[PDB]
């Protein structure tokens, strides 16, 4: 069968500072750039569109992220980083030390994500080559989502601005997070919404009236837990499309088209890559997973 | 027979060249190693003094 | 050569080469006179002929 | 006579499904020696031989696709094809026992009835495969109300490439591939490659570079668009070959047909139709190797790409806007 391994040949010795911290994350998912068993450091970093003085676009690194072959680390020798690989579809065990720690279970759900939360944390400086390394981050596809969905809600808000607790924390049962924007391009995450404010407009034209009027018999009394949204008030424009007369043979041709371009809503929400893991260790912290590219 | 034997004249053939392009491998790296540590004659011909 | 740069190591080359053949037609001409072409099978009898 | 009968004891005995590995335990610790193809380096020598790498040749990976039989009238499949084409299964209702309508893309090109210019180099091709085009869409007489409130691409299946075609006089014998690389009939040894024409395939990676991955995967995608020319619905089939990750072929497909969209869109100030929305489609017809070269031929001309590797793996419409 198959080999798959990656030993990374290095120009300089490295320091004992900076090999303390690779030796403590020997477990790690980050991307590489060419599938070959001998390879340059400059490829090994996701830090070749996330640098310092250009300003980083999530988006785009993100963007970036479901091009790349990924990769595991095996051992960190003072010269050369030696890493295995991951490809479709094969059992691999993945161990997360990953900073802001989640917590996993068997049959649990994975993606990988962008630094999203500390990137100084998440990103070891290597002074010796002068190139850096930044790690991305693995995260549960509940959080997965939810973060992009925090980031797509500040790019609109930032733009009405030209005031943070509601655009750039993440929410979570337990926990709340903080989003990491100082610097970020907004251009490649506004085409992302440019394509959103085509789709919204659409679903708006072909909304079914039953369904509105489904909601004015509901909101007024009837209060349910999952409708806390409307506080008890109407909304003012659904009292204004409710004056037609209901028929069903009209709203059959309007559901399909519903059905239809919440399909097309996959495209614009996707995720990178996702891990199906079938067995995780609660102690040891590995687990073990199939790699799927989607 | 003659196509059995002409197809194991082509994978030694591919294989000869796999271990031969790699003592090229040592000659490559033995001079690259020299270049390294090898500086000009007018940097260090006033040292030698 | 097999080196450890990050460059993308060469595959086995080969080329086929064919070359041709060109040519060449040389003529030269030769007269013989017909006065002299008709004694050549006659029959010589005498120290004149 | 029976020297004929010992090959297929060699060639069928040798030519199995590995067996599960299942070894008793009063043995010992033998099933740790019929472990052989997992083990993935092999010593090397001064001066290696066959001799001495024959058992690392001998482990291979277990590869096998899954054909498609289908039984054609001989009017729509046309019996001479460059052997490769792609495949659809155009499907509308079970009427008799087994008798299947497959589409190439040249022959949906006719039923499309787009016009000359859109695709310059098969029009000519097509052309003279079939008739002025109703030949075919008699099969069809739903042709122009599917196109217009779009059920066109929720009846296409795509299948894969051609491997054999036996050809008689009213009925065309198709064997195509699904799950991979089909084995090719009348060569030994040899694989059936997918063959593209050059008209209809719109590359997407291209750039000067003025940098990007490489990877193991670059995919080919196909999509049909919906749209309306001469005041008549027609549609209009495309490729698309890029490894970029489906999150961003969907925002890369919108920009090639900007065009299109803004021109059909304006007729709709006057007539709202939600059934007119539906634009396009786009499915996924399996994975090409990466740097794998496509190489260029012509028939008759008829420039035709052709893809080695190529392994099929068929996925649903989603409807992009």
């Amino acid at each position: 069968a198959l080999d798959k391994s990656i030993v990374v040949n290095l120009t300089s010795r490295l320091f004992a500072d900076e090999l303390a911290a690779l030796q403590s994350k020997i477990g790690s998912v980050l991307p590489l750039g060419d599938c070959h068993r001998l390879q340059n450091i400059q490829a090994l970093g996701l830090g070749c569109v996330c640098s310092r003085e250009t300003s980083p676009d999530y988006i785009q690194i993100m963007q970036y992220l479901s091009k790349c072959t990924l990769a595991v680390l095996e051992e960190v020798r003072p010269d050369s980083l030696r890493l295995t690989r991951m490809d479709p579809s094969d059992n691999l065990q993945i161990k997360n030390v990953y900073a802001p720690f989640f917590q996993w279970d068997s049959n649990t759900q994975l993606a990988v994500l962008p630094p999203l939360f500390s990137r100084k944390d998440s990103t070891i400086v290597l002074e010796s080559n002068g190139f850096d390394i930044v790690f991305p981050m693995v995260v549960p596809q509940q959080l997965g989502h939810a973060i992009l969905q925090q980031l797509l809600v500040y790019h609109i808000y930032s733009k009405i601005s030209a005031l943070d607790l509601y655009t750039t924390n993440v929410s979570f049962m337990g926990r709340t997070y903080r989003l990491d924007v100082d610097n970020t391009d907004p251009r490649t995450a506004l085409r992302v919404l440019d394509d959103l404010s085509m789709y919204l407009c659409i679903l708006s034209a072909l909304v079914p009236r039953g369904c509105l009027r489904l909601l004015t018999a509901l909101v007024r009394h009837d209060r349910h837990p999952l409708t806390e949204v409307f506080e008890g008030v109407v909304p003012d424009e659904v009292t204004r499309i409710d004056l037609d007369q209901l028929s069903v043979p009209d709203d059959i041709t309007r559901m399909r088209v519903m059905f239809s371009y919440l399909q097309s809503l996959s495209s614009i929400f996707n995720l990178g890559p996702r891990l199906h893991v079938y067995a995780y260790s609660a102690e040891t912290l590995a687990a073990s997973c199939w790699y799927s590219p989607r | 027979f003659t196509e059995y034997a002409g197809a194991i004249k082509t994978i030694t053939s591919a294989l000869q060249f796999g271990m031969d392009a790699l003592e090229r491998g040592l000659v490559d790296t033995v001079l690259a190693v020299k270049l390294r540590h090898a500086p000009p004659v007018f940097i260090l011909k006033t040292l030698g003094d | 050569i097999a080196h450890g740069d990050g460059r993308r190591p060469n595959k086995q080359r080969q080329y086929i080469v064919m070359k041709a053949c060109n040519k060449h037609h040389i003529g030269a001409e030769i007269e013989l006179a017909a006065a002299d072409i008709e004694l050549l099978f006659a029959e010589k009898e005498t120290p004149l002929d | 006579q029976a020297e004929n009968a010992a090959r297929l004891g060699r060639q069928v005995l040798g030519l199995l499904p590995p067996p599960t590995h299942r070894v008793s335990l009063t043995r010992g610790p033998e099933f740790a020696r019929g472990v052989r193809d997992l083990l993935s380096k092999y010593a090397a020598s001064t001066r290696p031989t066959v001799g001495s790498l024959h058992e690392a040749l001998r482990q291979a990976p277990f590869r096998q696709p899954t054909y498609g039989d289908f039984l054609v009238y001989s009017q729509t499949f046309s019996p001479q094809e460059p052997l490769g084409t792609f495949l659809f299964s155009f499907k509308q209702e079970d009427n008799g026992s087994s008798m299947d309508m497959l589409l190439t893309p040249t022959s949906l090109f006719m039923l499309s009835g787009m016009e000359a210019a859109k695709a310059p180099q098969t029009h000519k091709v097509a052309g003279v495969w079939y008739g002025s085009g109703s030949g075919l869409a008699d099969f069809i007489p739903n042709l122009s109300e599917l196109m217009d409130t779009g059920e066109f691409h929720t009846l296409l299946t795509p299948v894969g490439p051609m491997v054999q075609s036996v050809h008689s006089t009213f009925v065309t014998k198709v064997t195509s591939a699904m799950k991979g690389v089909g084995l090719a009939r009348d060569e030994p040894r040899a694989h059936v490659g997918l063959t593209l024409p050059c008209d209809m395939l719109v590359d997407l990676d291209e750039s000067c570079p003025m940098r990007e991955p490489a990877g193991l995967n670059v995919t080919i995608y196909a999509s049909l668009v919906y749209l309306r020319v001469n005041q008549r619905p027609s549609m209009a089939l495309t490729f698309f070959q890029s490894g970029k990750g489906f999150a961003e072929v969907v925002a890369m497909i919108k920009d090639h047909f900007t065009d299109v969209i803004r021109t059909k869109y304006i007729q709709l100030r006057h007539e709202l139709y939600i059934n007119r929305l539906v634009f396009g489609a786009v499915c996924t017809l399996g994975t090409v190797p990466f740097d794998s070269h496509p190489v260029h031929q012509s028939l008759n001309s008829l420039p035709v790409l052709v893809f080695a590797n190529f392994e099929a793996a068929c996925g649903p419409w989603t409807v992009f806007l």
